[PDB]
């Protein structure tokens, strides 16, 4: 029953932004946008964590059938517009509004609630942003190629990271780029990021001090954060136990209560005087800790990225129930031929200075994709024999 | 090349895009001048090394080599360098900053899939700095992402290049004058290839130096003539290409069979490493053995006859070297593999027929279902042509199948001419022998090994420890792969008292013994004593240090040896396994073998101190024979002993000490011997029964069984004149040696009193494991659960 | 005696062998491993596991 709650949690947004169909009105009745939101929601909460694209195709068939079942009063309109397999209502937060850099770069916080379907301006703002990330980080060294599926994956990371009290397990073979994608996805969301470094001596205290700093960023200071554990950031089980309880409770036994909880809480009640607003009169003591756990769990997102293969992943999941339970799950299939030819032309356009031949370039990019798909098979055969 | 090339060209043909016929990848990539320059820098002259050098040249990213032999390490050591190991406290801090801020190139040579994490973020800011790093142990398990960062290159030597390398080294050592002629003509013809290049330079000069008014230069006529002159020396070079490709070639044809054999031998002894760890050794040790063999016996006169003598001697030398490390159950197997790997090239024996020899009824009625399985096994060239009325004659071969030793005297006449030819007739006879009678596989194995390789191989070996000491220089240790109930420690100490004049020092591994071992080793270094490490199978962290210690750098006083002992623990790094001397001291197999060994343990002063040639000489002989019989009884299995017991010599000299006390204090009161003694030998029965040898025995039945053996062998008296059930001695030492000499090699179990048929079961299980060993060296959730699903509705 | 760590047995092997060789010679004074001071002996000792 969790996923039903997640579906509704996604639906409940836009107290009046849904009403504002007037700017778009792209053959849209007010209800049409609503059912499209329902569709996108159901897809992203159910039509994600499935291994083969066929499984996806059958859930979308289910969705279309059920939409026709309930929507027995405009069924032809939904068939014309949103039940069609063509792309519909890509929902996003930063693309739809543009800062416009009037007097300062971040002129105004973009409107945040919704966006519409389009791919061009999506890619143009993505490239814009890529240049920004290049000059923000010294030695960024991030030749990220943005093709349709990559754009969708960044969108999904955004969907999970943004939500209050959310987190998402990301699965996929190495090279799928999830670790690369999350850096941008976090920078856009203003969230700070820190990774764990395994010293020459592999031990436990690093975890504790790092989590303390993380809470105090998401607690006392109250900033927005994110956490980027991966397979490199596990050396034994125990780390998984401590993080497990962090997902569940968030109180570390006597890490914050080593004669410190009261000084840190006392550094916070000034915000409490207006935040809970007890008529600006008084407060209590334990309730401050209640509000503190509220704040830190409200602003400590956890991004986990595991391998799908090996031995340890499956029984690690079985060891700790909350891990696969609370977090959203998303698959990354290997790139299909469309993506590869797209990358080939992105790299051949800038490189077709001397190799001038019409009607042969397109076959060139095609054949290059073919070469890649093939070295996959040769790899398989070598390991097999 | 093959798979990838056919793959890419079929892609191109299906795509219909145009592509050129012919690969010639190396030719239009790099000018051959740099190829030759590298070949001066130690790059192997053959194809695979050529593409490898290209691959390093491209240097898309920093590389990482799979390096079973060491071609890349030497190449980089020479290519432009002419070093700092990974494991060093200074390396992680010092060597990094030096290389990263001044470009020293920081080579590394100890990757074992374990990465100090600080290695990585250095990998991915001086602009004068590169870095090459390589692995040692083959078959890596690199992480996916370690493949993402760095390029991977395999320098797994092929046999093909290997025979050329051995060809060069034999041309060196057999007579240097051959190399003088070789390198002389080779330098000349290399320079003449460069002279063709100079002709090309002259053509280019003729063509574009003037870049106008070529014709008005009437000296162009002279230039044209000059072109002709250069072609003339190429003609001499052309002649030299013939004079080369025959003369040196025949000088090489005298030896390139040898190189072929050498390469074959090496690729045999590779695979035993996969049969079990600790049978691991370099190419370098093999190279020393090869060069030595040339020195040992090669040149007398009559060079072709000496080529044949290579083929005789080298094989035996390398063979014995590997046997010194081998275990009993793997003795027969290594020789068997050597035979096959020899014949997979010359005789062109089919791998399919090999698998026929390893793996495998309506027609016949008399023979057994156990036999009919084998008829269908053989049935599925002329194997599927002569199971008919020919085989089903049933005229004289019934006696044949009854006769023991089917192969030798009653030979099959099914194919008499085929067996006569013998080029493959051995292998045919053996496919027959295995398929019909797996019982007598192993002696047949010894037989055709003796045939195709010589009977010298199928003959006993026993390592003279005094002889073995001559091998051990100070700078190499002596390993010992031991088995339960056997230790040479007493003999090592005995030798250290005989030739060396001092007792050795000993340190047992464990916990908290590193520094103790190190300080005693330093004392040995300065002085020249001997050290006995013990129990290396645990506490392996100290082992890796030893290889660094035993080095030319830290100088060591002469006469210092090291002796190492350990047991079967994988995850034992091969730093010393790659550089050591491996010896095996499990007890000998045969009855005569164990008897002879026992007759070289406590001898020549036990035996020679008598003061009586009559009685207690006979008692020694009795007890020794008893020892050697009851030990060997266990070969059969539960029929002979309920569980295995580890009798050794300790009980023997215990009994000897007792009975010598008994006789000395008996005859201490004897002023005169009636006939040499007046013993009442019934107490000795009870003692050798229940006290000395009673320690191991956990069963009840074994007690009275062993008492019975005592009864039948002692007889309750020293007859002096009778036939042992098995001869009886005279009273001289070398006569005992001869007595051993006339003993048969293989006996029959009625010597123990035990029935002939026992033999049968032993051989079967023995055969059943043997092939399985080599069968490993070759390169679920489905309807089964539905079968169980149907089962569970059948139990009551 | 068996329910004991393996390496401890490894070093105990040394200690007991030293004492055995010491007692064998009938030597009044002997040297013990790991323990620098010299130490004496009395014959009627024994070991059992
Ligand atoms: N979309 C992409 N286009 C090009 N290169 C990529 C892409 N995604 C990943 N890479 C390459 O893979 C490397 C590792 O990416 P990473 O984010 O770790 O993938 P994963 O998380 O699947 O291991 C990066 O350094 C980058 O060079």
């Amino acid at each position: 029953m969790r996923e039903l709650s997640r579906i509704f949690k996604g639906i409940l947004t836009c107290k009046k932004d849904t009403i504002n169909d007037a700017p778009k009105s792209m053959k849209i009745k007010p209800e049409l946008f609503l059912v499209g939101l329902w569709r996108h929601e159901a897809e992203r909460v159910l039509a994600d964590k499935l291994v083969n694209n066929k499984d996806k195709d059958t859930v979308m068939g289910y969705i279309q059938e059920v939409s026709l079942e309930s929507f027995s009063q405009i069924e032809n309109e939904i068939l014309e517009k949103y039940s069609s397999e063509k792309t519909f209502l890509f929902c996003d937060f930063l693309r739809p509004d543009v800062i416009n850099e009037d007097g300062i770069i971040e002129e105004e916080a973009p409107k945040i609630y919704e966006a519409i379907d389009s791919l061009t301006e999506l890619r143009k703002r993505c490239n814009f942003l890529l240049s920004f990330y290049n000059d923000r980080n010294p030695s960024k060294k991030m030749p990220l190629v943005l093709f349709d599926d990559a754009l969708k994956h960044l969108l999904r990371i955004s969907r999970i990271i943004r939500q209050p009290r959310s987190s998402g397990l990301l699965v996929g073979v190495g090279g799928s780029g999830k670790q690369s994608l999350t850096r941008l996805a976090g920078f856009i969301g203003k969230n700070l990021i820190q990774q764990i470094i395994v010293t020459k001596t592999y031990s436990d205290k690093d975890l504790k001090e790092d989590i303390k700093k993380g809470f105090d960023d998401a607690g006392h200071l109250g900033k927005q954060v994110t956490f980027l554990m991966t397979d490199s950031e596990v050396k034994k089980e125990e780390f998984l136990e401590y993080i497990n309880m962090v997902l569940s409770t968030g109180e570390i036994p006597n890490l914050l209560a080593k004669d410190e909880r009261e000084v840190w809480l006392g550094d916070i009640s000034q915000a409490y005087c207006k935040e809970k607003n007890l008529g600006n009169i008084d407060p209590p003591q334990s309730e401050l800790w209640t509000y503190f756990v509220d704040r830190v769990r409200d602003n400590f997102h956890i991004m986990l990225c595991f391998s799908p293969v090996g031995q340890k992943f499956r029984e690690r999941a079985r060891k700790f129930p909350a891990l696969f339970n609370e977090c959203t799950i998303d698959w990354f299939l290997p790139w299909p031929e469309e993506a590869l030819v797209s990358v080939a032309e992105t790299f051949i356009k800038n490189f077709d200075k001397l190799d001038t031949k019409e009607e042969t370039k397109q076959e060139l990019m095609k054949h290059m994709g073919n070469v890649h798909l093939m070295v996959n098979e040769i790899c398989d055969e070598y390991y097999q024999k | 090349n093959k798979l990838a090339q056919q793959r890419f060209v079929v892609d191109m043909k299906k795509r219909g895009v145009p592509v050129t016929p012919g690969l010639e990848l190396t030719s239009f990539l790099i000018d051959d001048a740099t190829i030759g320059e590298w070949n001066l820098q130690g790059l192997p002259k053959d194809d695979l090394s050529i593409q490898n050098g290209i691959m390093v040249t491209n240097s898309a990213r920093y590389p990482l080599f799979i390096d079973p032999q060491g071609q890349g390490q030497n190449w980089i050591r020479n290519k432009l360098s002419a070093i700092t190991t990974l494991s060093h406290p200074k390396f992680k801090d010092m060597f990094l900053k030096y290389c990263m801020e001044s470009g020293l190139t920081l080579i590394v040579e100890n990757i074992e899939n374990e990465v100090d994490p600080m290695m990585d973020p250095v990998l991915e800011l001086s602009k004068e700095f590169k870095l090459f790093m390589t692995c040692r142990l083959a078959n890596p398990s690199f992480s996916p992402e370690l493949s993402a960062k760095t390029t991977i290159i395999d320098f797994t030597v092929t046999q093909s290049g290997l025979e050329q390398q051995l060809l060069g080294k034999v041309i060196s050592k057999e007579q240097k004058a051959l190399e003088d002629s070789l390198n002389q003509l080779l330098a000349d013809v290399n320079q003449n290839q460069k002279d063709l290049q100079r002709l090309d330079k002259n053509l280019l000069e003729r063509l574009i130096n003037s870049q106008g008014n070529l014709l008005d230069d009437t000296e162009l006529m002279d230039v044209l003539n000059n072109t002709k002159t250069q072609a003339k020396e190429v003609a001499a070079k052309l002649i030299d290409a013939e004079i080369k490709t025959k003369e040196i070639n025949e000088k090489r044809e005298q030896y390139r069979p040898v190189a072929i054999r050498g390469s074959a031998i090496y690729f045999t002894m590779i695979e035993v490493s996969l049969v079990n760890w600790m049978y691991n050794s370099s190419l370098e040790q093999f190279l020393k053995l090869f060069i030595e063999s040339i020195d040992l016996s090669e040149k007398a006169q009559l060079p072709s006859n000496r080529v044949k003598n290579i083929i005789s001697f080298l094989t035996f030398h390398v063979y014995r070297y590997v046997n010194r490390g081998l275990f009993e159950k793997d003795k027969i197997t290594f020789i068997l593999m050597m035979a096959f790997k020899i014949l997979t090239t010359a005789g062109t024996i089919s791998s399919g027929d090999v698998s026929l020899f390893l793996k495998s009824q309506k027609q016949i009625s008399y023979l057994e279902d156990n036999q009919w399985l084998n008829i269908l096994a053989l049935s599925k060239p002329f194997f599927k042509e002569l199971p008919d009325l020919i085989s089903r004659s049933e005229n004289q071969w019934r006696n044949w199948i009854d006769k023991n030793d089917p192969e030798n005297f009653p030979i099959p006449d099914f194919a008499e001419s085929i067996n006569q030819e013998k080029e493959i007739g051995s292998f045919i006879s053996l496919c027959l022998v295995r398929s019909l009678r797996n019982d007598r596989t192993l002696i047949a194995t010894q037989n055709f090994i003796s045939n195709v390789l010589g009977k010298e191989f199928t003959d006993p070996i026993s390592y003279p420890i005094e002889g073995i000491w001559q091998e051990s220089s100070n700078m190499d240790p002596v390993l010992f792969l031991l088995s339960a109930g056997a230790d040479p420690t007493s003999s090592i100490d005995e030798l250290a008292k005989k030739k060396k004049k001092f007792p050795c020092e000993k340190v047992s591994m464990g916990e908290g013994q590193e520094r103790v071992a190190r300080q005693v080793i330093m004392k040995g270094f300065v002085e020249g004593g001997w050290v006995i490490l013990q129990n290396c199978h645990l506490g392996l962290k100290f082992m890796e240090e030893i290889e660094t210690l035993v080095s030319p750098i830290n100088q060591i006083h002469e006469d210092f040896r090291l002796w190492i002992t350990c047991e079967q623990h994988p995850k034992f790094p091969l730093g010393l396994l790659q550089k050591t001397l491996k010896v095996t001291n499990e007890p000998p197999k045969g009855l005569k073998a164990g008897l002879y060994k026992t007759f070289t343990t406590i001898i020549t002063q036990e035996f020679i101190d008598k003061v009586d040639h009559s009685n207690w000489r006979s008692l020694i002989f009795t007890i020794c024979f008893l020892h050697s019989i009851v030990i060997e009884r266990k070969k059969f299995g539960p029929l002979g002993w309920c569980v295995p017991y580890e009798y050794n010599y300790s009980d023997l000299e215990a009994s000897l000490l007792y009975i010598e006390k008994y006789l000395t204090n008996l005859m201490s009161t004897p002023q005169p011997n009636s006939h040499n003694l007046p013993i009442s030998m019934n107490v000795v029965r009870y003692m050798i029964c229940e006290v000395q040898y009673g320690g191991r025995i956990t069963d009840d039945l074994d007690r009275e069984l062993f008492i019975t053996y005592g009864e039948t062998y002692l007889k309750d008296g020293i007859f002096g004149n009778d036939y042992f059930f098995p001869q009886n001695p005279s009273a001289e030492l070398i006569k005992y040696q001869e007595y051993i000499a006339k003993v048969p090699t293989v006996d029959n179990p009625e010597v123990f009193g035990l029935h002939s048929n026992a033999d049968l079961t032993f051989r079967l299980k023995e055969s059943k494991e043997m092939i399985n060993t080599v069968m490993e060296t070759r390169p679920r959730e489905e309807i089964v659960q539905d079968k169980a699903k149907d089962m569970l509705k059948n139990l009551p | 005696f068996n329910r004991i760590d393996l390496e401890v047995l490894s070093v105990v092997a040394m200690q007991v062998e030293s004492i055995t060789t010491a007692r064998k010679q009938h030597m009044k004074k002997f040297m013990f491993p790991e323990e620098e001071i010299e130490i004496e002996l009395i014959p009627t000792v024994s070991y059992f596991i």
